[PDB]
């Protein structure tokens, strides 16, 4: 899904059994290579140090 | 970059499967490309990883013998699972990383 | 950078319960994600980025 | 310029809910950590001044280097002025749509000995002419000139082993400011080349030696460094993600939004 | 002419134009609610948007 | 407007866009233990950031012929956190729960829920001389179910789980005295509870006394047509509030 | 008078008939964290009396051929009650200790102890290339042990244990900077220390990190004459003072 | 900030005793001279002005020097920052246990020739650049690249034969000091090393020629030197006193505690 | 901006940052009482120790 739009949309699928994970990953947002080419990202790959919290958007 | 422990001693028994570890972590300077050897001195390569592709066809005693264990090896894994041990593998086995500006190494006594 | 002394934990999403639907209704609904700073973020230390290369002038 | 602090919570149970919102109608969210858990009073005492605007561009890079050897006909450098050509400069510049700045333009200037044929070669201290030009004026085709001194374009003249010669040009533009991009074309029948903008000329550099080929040649090197001040930025764009191709257009190949992992929940 | 640093400092202009001063770097001052909250009308935190 | 809810505790929140009001005890809201209604005679200790948050119980599937389901309040808790592990070395305490239950289903769905939470459920045991055990009574974040049908005579120690009497030999419409709510999926989502300590003792233990029990039975029955979804999760959610403790001793 | 001392915490109480006077950390008290030194986003928990007690370590015995012992400060707590859970569930942590030893002896043994208490002690490993791994650096509750004799070359990773030189490559006589008293049993019978937290960020993990370092060396062997009791105990008792912490988390 | 003086005695007889003590209780004496003789008023003018620490500390000292080759593929010289490798400045360090100071960093570069084979070599003045990467950064691989240039990492251009050159560095740490030792891991499975920390690192320091291979080899050589500046030192520790053995951790052979005597009375 | 030598000098500020000053060389104060009596009951010297 790299080299698409697919790589933006998060299946959520009427699942039969309960307790079930939709994703997950660590919260590095320098290294990881996830939040590594956003808005945020990029602007993080240009400083060394950073601090204070994030806010995560969803809809 | 630094490894676990830099020499120790192995014993093992003939016809068994050898583990050498090399482990690392990286410390925040290291942005290059990744380099890791492989030494024996009963100073011969033995395997590479250069450029993200493995190269192992190197030492003619131990041809299809070695191989690399793990598929993270950007992780802090170089360790190598050396099958069917023979009398003549006796020497100190050398694991080199080399990410810049990083360097390490780790001399491994193997006796059987 | 990744460092191990400075990990800042993980981020995880479950189900508390299914995704109920009517009839005649397709199931597999899809969820954006966005990401944006607080109002006291702040950076440090100057650096030059990683992620463009050069070989030669155009 | 320090950043805003946090007061603390108390368990609340109410009808105003901070955290559900709508993110339709393209408003990004001002909520604070106080609103969806306990937190304690933090005197904060941060500060926001290297991510301004003013520490973020005023550092000097690197633009272009020549070499011109003595011993030559034709032995001199043109370059016109333009940011476009280094690749860690320019994505900075990219940034932002329109720009307004000065400039400190400052040269290294290094020599180096050529393979020379004769014996017993010593020359003296040499000499470096850098002329710049202004768009229109007349420029000089051979090294041997009277073009070169009989000018009134601001030159500098520099010999070695001392410090770096060092000039600064102010904002030179036509409109009110550098425009980094210029979607349309210059000709009214709408013909030709596409983003090529009269709006941010700046000149020439017209680099070479004073002194003459005594008995070996000498092939220098120049590097260019700009600096920017004062510098007022506006309409702020996303950064580039593709590889430059060309000077000019902006034209690439397509590439992935970025690396790849081995599964949703691989952490 | 003479100011605080990040005690005091003692800044001369020396030469006659306005392109030979040194770069400021003490320009501290932000406005974000041009780019968080462009609407018309105004939102308050704690009622629901629609 | 006042649909909308946003209860939070310590470091978790717990929103619901479609609720009805919140229902409150008997009046009254839990509160610390004041110095007259007092007996123990050293200090207590309140972690209050540390137990005071929303822990979330297994979920249940609500089949079409589904009975219900009871959970025994402070035993839920054993082995969720610092809650389960300063109710061990304790030996005392007092706490005031803040029940959450939710269940959502669409707007073709039919049924209705009974949510209650009943202060000192004694349970029947299957033959009438003895009295069931502790792992057929409770169990450790597991929702124990009802029947629909007698328990036969052939077990020892076992409940009695026969629904229309509520497994304590009362009628069950007579059931919404305690303090309750309704979920009804017409126009409902999301059912809450705010229940103060209800002992005869000012501070009791833990480990040998159930002071409360969440009821959940669904009198009109789950109901719809092919084609919809077939599978709906019932979700119960807890946090104790204003919680204390006293009398420190070894693990067991 | 000016020899008995009666210092109590939550709810235990160290009571000392012959005792010195009690040394306090570098001049200061463990005070809470003020709100201008803070980092963390959330509110802390204290409970302050499930862990401000005199926790027991085990006990050594002091032969006359002995070297020395030392503790890893927190990480000898680690089972000890309340504190060994909320230093696993959270993430973050600080501490104030109060280090109490106690050794007695009648009027007819002779001998003298030294008790300090090293912040940062770094100890040197056998070989000169490796670093000595957890199992042989620390205890859960047992002190490790000095020796009289430099630790041969054929070891992997073992702590160098030669006494004269602590441990840590620096000479023993020059110990006493630290905060520290003496034990004699001529005059004195039970040491005591009060240190406050010292680390250079605000807080830290509690389990990579030890932050501190009691260690015991006698200088004066024991000696007595033939009838004499033979076995002389030492026994070591901490308290931690004004803990508190953030950050929960799942168990580990 | 001068010394106490001493008051003068008078020979006492009492129930007063300054000289018997306890030291059980951890407390070092406060007694004078004036309590177990008889003295004289002495005015006492002595300071104890060099006994502080920014007279102890702010002295320059060498931390390391490497040698590069100008002609050579990969003749240049990297070099992490940090004080552990030369001895006569580490010592001064652990006296303390948590540090804070900024930094003047200055280079002394000289060059030599290497014995070439080209006949009549002569080369004007050198160029030198000290590239100065913060912990994260992209680092060049070969001298020639493109990186070297086209990058905002603070850098410094020298010439020979002037003044050394020099730049300065602030405090540059993600806790509030420099942590001289670290007891325990940086894993949190407690394996692997043992003594490595993420709060003093400060970067790295990349230098090479900027001139080509005219007609002989020249091999530089440069030294860094420190000079803390503004210290303030932090809960003191006792001095080391078996040699280092290693850059990273602590290890070490044991050796007594003084050279000998032959008999407890020899003076 | 002026002040005594160890007669008087002068001292400018002239760069606009912090860690571009000199070395202070005159900070001269000190405390031995928190390393030579760190104890909480306080202890007179004439008096015996017990």
């Amino acid at each position: 899904n790299v080299s698409s739009l697919k790589a933006y949309q998060i299946p959520v699928q009427s699942n039969s059994d309960n307790g079930k994970q939709v994703f997950g990953f660590p919260l590095q947002p320098g290294a990881n290579n996830v939040l590594n080419r956003t808005l945020l990202g990029e602007i993080l790959n240009y400083y060394t140090h950073w601090s204070g919290s994030i806010k995560l958007t969803f809809m | 970059l630094s490894i676990t422990t830099p020499e120790e001693m192995i014993e093992k028994a003939k016809g068994e499967t050898a583990y050498l570890p090399c482990k690392f972590t990286l410390s925040p300077e290291d942005q290059g490309p990744l380099d890791i050897e492989w030494l024996i001195s009963p100073d011969q390569v033995i395997i590479l990883y250069s450029g993200d592709k493995i190269y192992d066809d190197y030492y003619p005693d131990l041809k299809g013998r070695v191989h690399f264990t793990s598929n993270d090896l950007k992780s802090g894994d170089a360790s190598i699972n050396v099958t069917n041990l023979q009398l003549s593998d006796i020497g100190t086995y050398q694991c080199k990383v080399k990410k810049a500006p990083g360097v390490a190494n780790k001399k491994i006594h193997l006796v059987v | 950078v990744e460092d191990e002394y400075t990990a800042a934990g993980y981020v995880t999403c479950w189900y508390q319960t299914n995704i109920v639907v009517p009839a005649d209704v397709q199931s597999s609904c899809d969820i954006l994600c966005f990401v944006s700073a607080c109002n006291d973020f702040s950076v440090r230390m100057l650096k030059d980025t990683p992620f463009i290369r050069q070989d030669t002038f155009y | 310029a320090r950043v805003a602090d946090t007061i603390s919570s108390r368990p609340t149970n109410s009808e105003s809910i901070p955290a559900l919102t709508a993110a339709e109608t393209g408003h990004t969210s001002q909520v604070v950590p106080s609103d969806t858990m306990q937190t304690r009073h933090v005197k904060n005492y941060h500060s926001r001044s290297e991510s301004s605007i003013e520490n973020f561009l005023c550092r000097s890079a690197c633009v272009y280097y020549a070499t011109y050897t003595n011993n030559s006909k034709k032995g001199f450098a043109e370059w016109v002025i333009n940011t476009r050509q280094v690749a860690q400069l320019r994505r900075k510049l990219e940034l932002f749509t329109y720009l307004r700045f000065d400039l400190e333009l400052t040269f290294v200037i290094t020599s180096a000995q050529q393979p020379s044929t004769a014996s017993s070669v010593d020359a003296p201290v040499q000499t470096h002419q850098i002329m710049y030009v202004p768009p229109g004026g007349p420029v000089p085709t051979k090294v041997k000139d009277y073009a070169w001194q009989t000018s009134t374009n601001p030159s500098v003249f520099w010999t070695e082993g001392n410090a770096p010669p060092r000039m600064s040009i102010p904002f030179i533009s036509i409109g009110n400011a550098y425009s980094c991009f210029y979607d349309g074309w210059t000709q009214f029948s709408r013909n030709g080349v596409y983003g090529i903008n009269t709006l941010n000329n700046m000149g020439t550099l017209y680099m070479r030696h004073v002194n003459e080929a005594g008995q070996g040649p000498i092939k220098s090197t120049v590097r260019i460094y700009f600096k920017p001040k004062h510098v007022k930025a506006w309409v702020p764009r996303p950064p580039r993600l593709c590889q430059y191709e060309k000077q000019k257009n902006v034209n690439f190949s397509p590439i992935g939004v970025t690396t790849s992992r081995t599964d949703i929940i691989t952490t | 002419q003479v100011s605080t640093q990040k005690i005091h400092y003692t800044n001369i202009n020396y030469y006659k134009d306005a392109a030979s001063n040194s770069a400021n770097r003490q320009d501290f001052t932000q406005d974000p609610g041009k780019f968080t909250e462009p609407v018309k009308d105004i939102m308050v935190k704690t009622m629901p948007a629609l | 407007s006042d649909r909308v809810r946003s209860i939070t505790l310590g470091n978790s929140t717990i929103t619901t866009q479609e609720c009805a009001n919140v229902v409150v005890g008997y009046g009254v809201w839990p509160e610390y233990l004041k110095d007259n209604e007092a007996t123990a005679e050293d200090q207590p200790t309140q972690p209050d950031v540390a137990t005071c948050r929303f822990y979330t119980l297994e979920s249940v599937q609500w089949m079409k012929n589904s009975a219900g389901w009871w959970w025994k309040l402070p035993d839920a808790l054993s082995q969720m956190g610092l809650f389960g592990q300063n109710m061990q070395y304790h030996y005392l305490g007092r706490t005031g729960y803040t029940i959450h239950v939710q269940c959502n289903a669409s707007k073709f769905h039919q049924g209705c829920l009974l949510v209650v939470c009943v202060p000192e459920a004694e349970m029947g045991c299957s033959n009438l001389n003895n009295t069931p055990e502790f792992s057929e009574l409770s169990g450790g974040d597991s929702a124990r179910m009802f029947t629909d049908t007698q328990v036969g005579e052939s077990n020892a120690k076992k409940v009695q789980t026969a629904v229309w009497n509520a497994g304590m030999g009362v009628g069950v419409g007579n059931l919404t005295i305690f303090p309750h709510q309704w979920i009804n999926l017409r126009t409902n989502n999301s059912a809450t509870l705010v229940m103060p300590y209800i002992n005869s003792v000012p501070m009791d233990n833990m480990f040998r006394h159930n002071n409360l029990t969440l009821m959940i039975i669904p009198f009109v029955p789950l109901n719809y047509s092919e084609g919809s979804s077939p599978y709906v999760p019932i979700t119960v959610t807890i946090a104790p509030m204003c919680a204390e403790y006293n009398g420190l001793r070894l693990a067991s």
